RNA sequence: CCGCGGCGGUGCGCCGCGACCGGCUCCGGGACGGCUGGGAAGGCCCCGGCGGGGAAGGUGGCCCGGGGGCCCCGGGUGUUA
RNA sequence: GGGGGGCCACGCGUCCCCCGCGAGCGCACGGGGUCGGCGGCGAUGUCGGCUACCCACCCGACCCGUCUUGAAACACGGACC
RNA sequence: AAUGCGAGUGCCUAGUGGGCCACUUUUGGUAAGCAGAACUGGCGCUGCGGGAUGAACCGAACGCCGGGUUAAGGCGCCCGAUGCCGACGCUCAUCAGACCCCAGAAAAGGUGUUGGUUGAUAUAGACAGCAGGAUGGUGGCCAUGGAAGUCGGAAUCCGCUAAGGAGUGUGUAACAACUCACCUGCCGAAUCAACUAGCCCUGAAAAUGGAUGGCGCUGGAGCGUCGGGCCCAUACCCGGCCGU
RNA sequence: UGUGGCGGCCAAGCGUUCAUAGCGACGUCGCUUUUUGAUCCUUCGAUGUCGGCUCUUCCUAUCAUUGUGAAGCAGAAUUCA
RNA sequence: UAGCGCCGGAGCCUCGGUUGGCCUCGGAUAGCCGGUCCCCCGCCGGGGUCCGGUGCGGAGAGCCCUUCGUCCCGGGAAACGGGGCGGCCG
């Protein structure tokens, strides 16, 4: 794993293989699901969901 | 030689698909391997089918090539065709395979007895007929 | 207890992949007819492929390299082996069920023989595609004994002939007999009618 | 591409007489029978018209190389037909420079032998294919007469006549010896 | 884009970011064919950020809907403009198809590319589908099911289901 | 000491079975509702009714051809019979 | 705001703007399993013993030490105690 | 500003100081499993599932176990899993093809077959296929020993015309000799040319016998685009036990 | 695989005429490891280092012989495949 | 072929696997199957016609056998039937 790419999903405190988070979206946080995007999976949750 | 073939109005019998064990009705044909299918009085809706999961009886209805399922409707209650098809021995042996399987163990035990006695009832005058065949020539 | 199939019509490969799962299934498989098997692709192109596995043998002592059996039973053994662990005990265990056979012999000529349909050539080919008979191939590569087998597999079906017309005779009898006690029978007839059984 | 249908269409005229057994079409008139099997082929003959005036073929779902094998089968039935009404007549000459081509008739046409080709000792015997007469004809000079009813005996005879008397390393456009196919039509006129 | 399953056909609108320069920018339309809608949308910015200096950052989604088959029942002559890329070199199709849905057809056109040209689908660029009329067709391989009185057998019916009677007695038929 | 006595704990010589409760899973069968183009299509009401069109993968007819006992087949004209 | 079904709403006595303890009794999707449920066999042929003796089968499995970027190496040392 | 995390600081200190490989950038060299750099990740130091095999590739890193589920890979038989009535096409090889690294091929071709692009002409009757006619100027002028519609090169115009051009073939010292184009004859529905893209074939030759892993496979067990279902790693979840 | 060896594609020309019977410039694409290089991965607690003799097997890029196609093949002789 | 062979009650060790049987046409697949012979040839066999089936029912999606036992009295079915000693074909 880069070690970019570690720092942010250190960041994201996803430091194990299947583990979810929940992240509130702005323009801080785009820009680092973008540097994170081929490692993760994310999307918009229902409220079943949560 | 054939003699059943895929034409507009031909009764088809549904093999295996989720409406198995249906008859329907091809009103027109898409492609090399699938025909747009109507069965109106059989409960399935116009949809298309693959040729590989019917097998086409010979029953023959006139209605023309994209009249809608009305027609179709109409051409099969003319025609009769529910009535035909379960006078015809295809049917019946459906009919024969569906009881076979629905048969119980209760069932099973009287088709047991009725059998064996009717094989031994027809085993005996084969036998008599074998004597009496070669007592005549020989 | 054991299964007897025919080799004729049946494509080889398909035919012995089908066996080597069986035969490692703890079952007895009796293969006869091995000539009657045929090949997928032209008969020329399967003639090379056998020259070629000709041509592979040890070159300081040929004794101990390939043995390139020119029987049709054993052509299809060899080729039932290569789909076997046959190095493992499991693997000769499940080898010495199998039992290959050329003709048909005098212990199964009066048992019925069944017929595998993922393995047959009408099911499994094209009709517009051309085909190689092993009787032929093996024939051609070294067997000497093609004309042996077929006068002895005539003069089986010339018998068997026989059998088929006293077997129809029977029928014709007991098809008679079922109309001459049908008084009789009736009550025991319209019970298997309504569960199925003589519709 | 697949056409879903291809039939072609033989006419049969009155004085011939024909059946199928499956793919198997057998051909009777007034010079003899000539049976022909199609089972590799796979089409569908059909003999309808009543009295059996025509015979129909059919393929069904098939591609260009397919499409090609049904006027091949109409073809053939045709030259079944030519070969029972009016047979088939290979008339050729024997052509040489110096040696003259020494042709004699054995067994009742059947075996022909040829001697002095090119000036050799050795004798070319000739075996004609069973149903094929060979016969020294008259009126020319040196010429063969082939007949039969089927036109592959009777032109397969005819090639291995024409191939037995070859010249080797030689210059063939110089060395213009041989027994050559002049001549293929009918026994009789129509 | 990978074409997965059936596609579906998707009514794409989307405009530019409002701007003192421009307040209110013209609003797009494009019919995008692909598995689901974020498949849709994404295929949207690339072929606008492809004609127009528009890109998803400085534009926005004003709709996305599922556009359905107006007439699922009739068969239809389906003409697609097609625009794919080969391994030495870029060309232009029109091919015809029939089928009853829009989404059918272009997905049967993407199945025909990739067996025909090798084309995956990432390469394949559909420019334009038409319902087009069965005198208007150029296709020898449609036109020949252009017949009222259309007829054929199934002339050599192959048995499937050749494992459940596997071990079996009687050879089977083909002839029906 | 006796009882095959009652409650409380600990356990069976060995081989086993069943019951219910709880935790974690993999499945199955029903039933209820929201949204969309407030689904698209489709069914029934004489083709839902009336009026006006269009043309073919052309139904009747009519004509032309070829095998029949009026019924089939092929082509042509054409707008609904 | 004016004139049939669910509500974690059920005090009395005023001022006033808006017009601090009731007892009992049981049931349990409730702070990790119990039965207040049972059945068979057992003294010269049987019960239990996973480990340890031998053998059989399936899967896996190249001989260690060392130097080395890299050793099972056709790299060195090594018969055994 | 967002997100996340307890930080700061001082002594003593072993081993190491031969490295190597990979995506991308990149130097020298024809090139190299060659030599030399940058970045990041690995191997070395590390087992496990897969790539048949295997330092580095893909997945995933490891206490001892039970249940469930996956990744990368697969599911004819070896060999767990498609024994789904899987979908649509393409392809016949007398050298078929078959999965990152990766373990073998190019230019050029094919009237094999399939799909496209473009341009013509076709009921004022086309492509085939079976005849006439190709000459008058002219044996053009040109350059030659001479080239006469034909061995070179500037030129390239008329008549009669249904047609007929200083002209595509075979030949002589120049002759002689001979035919496609164009026009009608018969026939009656589509036809012709130039490109381009897939699979297959030619190009394609090494030494022990031989390797899609093998058997084998052609209504694929081959290639492309894709559905469900299923298999299992030491990985993920739940539970037990040990240790930190 | 530079070099050596072998084979192609295009065709200006040679061949009395005539690109392609047989050749083939200017260019360009490949194959092989029977040439020499380049490299330093294995071997320096040692793999006996050139020839010749002897003996066996394999390859085809075929000199002859078997079967054939093409010539600027009349025969004979000789070339190409 | 020497203390060994062939035929007609008891038990003792050891090796194990199994828990009804199918006693048969040839084969075709753009085609089969069975009857019928009123036809025509033969060594009952061969061809044609005709009549029936064909998602195979004269069907392996199949067929056969089916076991709790004994007793009394009936009614169906058998009487040519069930089982027990010497020969002939194949
Ligand atoms: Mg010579
Ligand atoms: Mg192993
Ligand atoms: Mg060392
Ligand atoms: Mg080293
Ligand atoms: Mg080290
Ligand atoms: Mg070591
Ligand atoms: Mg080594
Ligand atoms: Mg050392
Ligand atoms: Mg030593
Ligand atoms: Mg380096
Ligand atoms: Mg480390
Ligand atoms: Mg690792
Ligand atoms: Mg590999
Ligand atoms: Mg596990
Ligand atoms: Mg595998
Ligand atoms: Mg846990
Ligand atoms: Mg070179
Ligand atoms: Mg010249
Ligand atoms: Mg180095
Ligand atoms: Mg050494
Ligand atoms: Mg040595
Ligand atoms: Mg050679």
């Amino acid at each position: 794993v880069s070690p970019k790419v570690r720092k942010v999903l250190q960041l994201l405190r996803l430091r194990q293989i299947f583990n979810g988070t929940f992240v509130k979206l702005n323009k801080a946080s785009i820009n680092m699901l973008r540097i994170v995007e081929p490692y993760i999976a994310w999307g918009y949750p229902n409220l079943k969901s949560v | 030689v054939f003699r059943r073939f895929v034409e507009v109005g031909r009764v088809a019998y549904v093999s295996f698909g989720p409406h198995a064990g249906k008859l329907v009705a091809i009103v027109d044909v898409i492609d090399q391997n699938r025909a747009l299918v109507d069965g109106p009085c059989t409960r399935v809706r116009r949809q298309a089918m693959p040729f590989k999961c019917m097998q086409l009886t010979d029953f023959i209805l006139k209605f023309p090539h994209s009249a809608r399922q009305k027609y179709v409707r109409k051409a099969w209650e003319k025609a009769d065709i529910n009535t035909k098809w379960a006078a015809t021995r295809w049917a019946k042996k459906i009919e024969a395979r569906e009881r076979k399987a629905k048969m119980t163990d209760f069932d099973r035990y009287k088709v047991m007895k009725a059998k064996k006695m009717r094989n031994r009832i027809i085993k005996n005058e084969v036998k008599k007929l074998q004597r009496a065949a070669l007592l005549k020539a020989s | 207890q054991v299964l007897v199939l025919d080799g004729r019509g049946h494509l080889l490969g398909r035919l012995a992949a089908i066996v080597a799962k069986q035969v490692l299934l703890g079952r007895k498989v009796v293969v006869v007819r091995c000539e009657g098997i045929n090949i997928s692709g032209n008969f020329y192109r399967n003639k090379l492929k056998y020259l070629a596995f000709l041509r592979k043998r040890m070159n300081t002592n040929p004794s101990r390299g390939p043995y390139h059996f020119r029987a049709p039973s054993r052509i299809f053994w060899r080729t039932v082996r290569g789909m076997l662990p046959h190095k493992t005990k499991r693997g000769q265990a499940a080898l010495d069920r199998l039992k290959v056979f050329d003709g048909i012999p005098p212990p199964y000529d009066k048992k019925k023989r069944m017929v595998v349909p993922a393995a047959l050539k009408v099911v499994r080919l094209k009709p517009t595609r051309k085909f190689a008979y092993l009787g032929r191939l093996a024939h051609e590569v070294g067997w000497k004994y093609q004309a042996v087998t077929a006068t002895l597999e005539e003069k089986r079906k010339e018998k068997a002939k026989i059998h088929y017309r006293k077997k129809k005779q029977l029928m014709r009898l007991r098809k008679q007999a079922e109309k001459n006690v049908e008084k009789k029978i009736s009550k025991f007839t319209d019970v298997l009618k309504t569960h199925g059984l003589l519709v | 591409m697949k056409t879903i249908l291809s039939n072609q269409t033989v006419d049969i005229p009155e004085n011939v007489d024909i059946s199928l057994k499956g793919r198997t079409v057998i051909v009777k008139g007034p010079r003899g029978t000539l049976r022909r099997d199609f089972n590799h082929i796979n089409v569908e003959l059909s003999l309808l018209g009543k009295k059996k005036k025509r015979l129909r073929v059919d393929k069904w779902w098939g591609n260009r190389k397919e499409l090609a094998t049904v006027r091949t089968i109409c073809s053939h039935v045709q030259n079944m037909i030519k070969g029972v009404t009016l047979g088939f007549r290979y008339k050729m000459r024997s052509v040489y420079a110096h040696f003259p081509i020494n042709v004699v008739i054995q067994e009742n046409g059947s075996l022909v032998e040829i001697r002095n080709f090119l000036g050799e000792k050795y004798i070319r015997r000739v075996r004609m294919r069973p149903g094929v007469a060979c016969s020294v004809s008259q009126a020319q000079k040196d010429e063969l007469v082939l007949e039969g009813n089927d036109i592959e005996l009777v032109s397969n005879s005819a090639a291995l006549i024409q191939q037995a008397t070859t010249v080797k390393n030689k210059d063939i456009r110089k060395f213009l010896d041989g027994i050559y196919v002049s001549e293929k039509g009918t026994v009789q006129q129509a | 884009m990978k074409a997965s399953g059936t596609l579906r056909e998707y009514k794409v609108v989307g405009r530019c970011l409002p701007t003192p320069k421009c307040r209110t920018p013209p609003l797009y339309r494009m019919r995008i064919f692909a598995p689901n809608h974020v498949v849709a949308k994404s295929r949207f910015w690339y072929f606008v950020s492809q004609l127009k200096k528009m890109k998803k950052s400085s534009g926005e989604i004003v709709y996305c809907g599922q556009v359905f088959e107006k007439s699922p029942l009739r068969v239809k002559n389906f003409g697609i403009w097609l625009r794919y890329d080969s391994r030495s070199g870029t060309h232009n199709m029109y091919r015809e198809y029939r089928d009853l849905t829009t989404a059918g057809a272009v997905t049967q056109c993407y199945r025909d590319m990739g067996a025909r040209h090798r084309a995956r689908a990432h390469s394949i660029q559909i420019m334009k589908v038409e319902e087009i009329a069965a005198s208007k067709c150029r296709r020898p391989a449609v036109k020949q099911f252009h017949d009222s009185k259309i007829k054929f057998p199934l002339p050599h019916r192959v048995l499937r289901r050749q494992h459940k009677p596997r071990f079996t007695t009687k050879r089977p038929n083909t002839f029906f």
